[PDB]
């Protein structure tokens, strides 16, 4: 079978980004030893090791949706993957408010129409299990108390 | 005019899913980073990224050899799923301004970049040249506004929408990591477009519409025909629980309705518990199956069911912002049926920027 | 009392001006400095929280009762919507 490739964006500190960029544009396999990525079983934490120097990483959710588009003639572009995550290196914390481009900054706060967390469904599933495992349930919409 | 990849026009399941559950409809076009169970990345620990520069230039030199061996004209290259990898070719990125657009391309579909250039009054030097796309001189503005004299505007143009794009240079810190089961791979990016508000050219159907139910029935029929084509036994035969694995929300009465014509169930003897193909039935050819369902209809259906989920999760203003209403409003405004209030609540920005596509008399 | 050219021209100019503004906003390479003020909704129209009493049996022999108060109007809506639907499923 075929599995859709999973592309994400890696953001590095600027000096480390310059060393990684120089090693990528060089093209040797020396970069392969120099740059490693360890993703922790949290799923939202990691180390990126540039030249064997550890950097602390967080995999965050991006507010917009990006799409990689490949081409052979620079006139027709074929969509290859959807990018929604970024492993910035240096829950609410794992959500990025800004977009990658310069015009998109504070997009989630200003350029996004109010949208719901769809979280609440999981919380309701937790309450329903407790109700069904009980015997007697008493409910009242309340006031200030 | 738009020629999608052969995985896209044949509606392969990895790229065009048969069924999307609720947690997969909430993560529509935002696929999370999945953990592998088997493979090299499934073992926990540090993993080296691998620089592909020799792979990119080897594949580009090989494609140029293929093009010059075929007479030197323009060629069609995306014939396999392995052609749609990010490991080769010139990648650009495309960011969207809206959170949830009314229409959005699936993986494997093609789009074009058109540079609309309105000449200056009288003498003009020529279109400011651009790295990507082809230039066209537009007297009649494609979008809602009109171009200034001497203004070039790039745009994504395909069958789904048409949207103004704006080339920005990438940040100096961001690279692109393509992870697969075997390892990590890194490219740099230099070009990233920002896509403005889309002008929809395809109408998203409504829920329980006639076009909606027709697309569901035709998609199930195309999947059944392609399972019959994939069958190796001579009286081609399929199993029902393959279709029940693909479409699990379907009642089995509808699947048996699709299999009633073109197949019959063998209970006993040979081919038992199989749905063999009827001997008088001619299985349709590849071009007929391609003419049954279009990929843009699948994108419109996916937009409808994703918006159905988002509205359902959020308990009339929101209903107006649903893509069937906004696509109907914009296409009706383009024929001149009706006008749109350009300031309203269907505004995907939430501020004065951007349009709202809801009908006004 | 125009019912024709006035409406059409007004719509056209709002379209062109809005488009121009959008074009100016997106192609800006100006750096933007790093919550936007919004109306704050009350704990629902009624300003009423939800409290649930649960009766359960512990290991050996016990009958403890748990009173749990849900102050989130979002959890409230989804909870009681299901309860009202169930009141009608029988």
């Amino acid at each position: 079978p075929h599995e859709l490739e999973s592309q994400f964006i890696l953001r590095l500190p600027p000096e480390y980004a310059s060393t990684v960029r120089r090693a990528v544009q060089s093209g040797h396999v020396n970069l392969k030893d120099r740059l490693t990525i360890e993703l922790h079983p949290d799923g939202r934490h990691g180390i990126v090791r540039v030249d064997r120097v550890p950097l602390a990483s967080k995999l965050v959710d991006l507010p917009c949706v990006m799409e990689s588009l490949k081409t052979i003639d620079k006139k027709t572009f074929y969509k290859t993957a959807d990018i929604c995550q970024m492993l910035v290196s240096t829950e609410k914390k794992f959500i990025w408010n800004h977009g990658i481009t310069l015009p998109l900054k504070n997009v989630r706060k200003r350029r996004f129409r109010k949208t719901a967390k769809k979280d609440v469904e999981k919380e309701v599933k937790r309450l329903l299990s407790t109700d069904a495992e009980a015997v007697s349930t008493r409910w009242e919409i309340i006031a200030e108390d | 005019i738009i020629q999608h990849s052969i995985p896209a026009v044949e509606l392969r399941q990895p790229f065009f899913p048969t069924h999307m559950g609720p947690i997969k409809l909430r993560q529509f076009h935002r696929p999370p980073l999945k953990k592998y169970s088997f493979g090299a990345l499934s073992q926990p620990g540090p993993h080296s990224v691998q620089p592909l520069l020799k792979h990119i230039k080897k594949k580009a030199k090989m494609r140029e050899q293929e093009r010059q061996a075929s007479g030197g004209g323009e060629m069609f290259f995306m014939r396999t799923p392995q052609d749609l990898t990010g490991k080769d070719g010139d990648l650009i990125l495309a960011e969207y301004s809206e959170e949830n657009g009314p229409l959005m391309m699936q993986v494997g579909m093609a789009t074009k970049i058109k540079n609309y250039y309105k000449r200056k009054p009288g003498k003009d030097p020529g279109a400011p040249d651009c790295k990507y796309g082809e230039t066209v001189y537009c007297h009649t503005s494609p979008f809602l506004g009109s171009l200034h004299p001497g203004q070039l505007l790039q745009a994504f143009e395909n069958n789904l929408f048409r949207a103004p794009i704006y080339l920005h240079k990438m940040p100096e810190t961001d690279f692109l990591i393509i992870r697969t089961r075997q390892g990590y791979y890194i490219r740099e990016l230099v070009d990233i477009f920002v896509v403005g508000q889309q002008c929809p050219l395809f109408e998203v159907p409504g829920p329980n519409s006639k076009r909606a139910n027709t697309h569901i029935r035709d998609f199930l029929q195309v999947f059944i025909y392609r399972l019959f084509w994939k069958s190796k036994d001579r009286p081609r035969r399929i199993r029902m629980e393959d279709i029940k694995k693909a479409f699990p929300s379907h009642s089995e009465s509808s699947i048996r309705k699709r299999l009633k014509l073109c197949a019959d169930f063998k209970r006993t003897g040979m081919d038992s518990n199989w749905w063999v193909l009827k001997s008088d039935f001619r299985l349709p050819t590849e071009e007929e199956i391609r003419a049954m369902v279009s990929p843009e209809q699948c994108c419109a259906y996916y937009s409808m069911i994703a918006a159905e989920q988002r509205l359902k999760d959020a308990g009339d203003d929101e209903v107006r912002t649903a893509p069937w209403n906004t696509t109907r409003a914009f296409i009706a405004a383009m024929k001149g049926k009706c006008l749109l209030e350009v300031t309203g609540v269907a505004d995907p920005t939430g501020c004065g920027e951007g349009f709202s596509y809801v009908k006004i008399p | 009392r125009f019912s024709v050219a006035e409406h059409q021209e007004r719509y056209k100019e709002e379209c062109q001006r809005i488009f121009d503004l959008q074009n100016k906003v997106l192609s800006s390479t100006e750096v933007l400095s790093t919550t936007a003020s919004v109306t704050s909704l009350n704990s629902s129209a009624t300003g009423r929280c939800l409290k649930i009493y649960r009766t359960f049996r512990d290991e050996e022999g016990k009958e403890y009762v748990r009173c749990e108060t849900v102050r989130k109007p979002a959890v409230i809506d989804a909870y009681v919507r299901i309860r009202t639907t169930k009141d009608e499923e029988f």
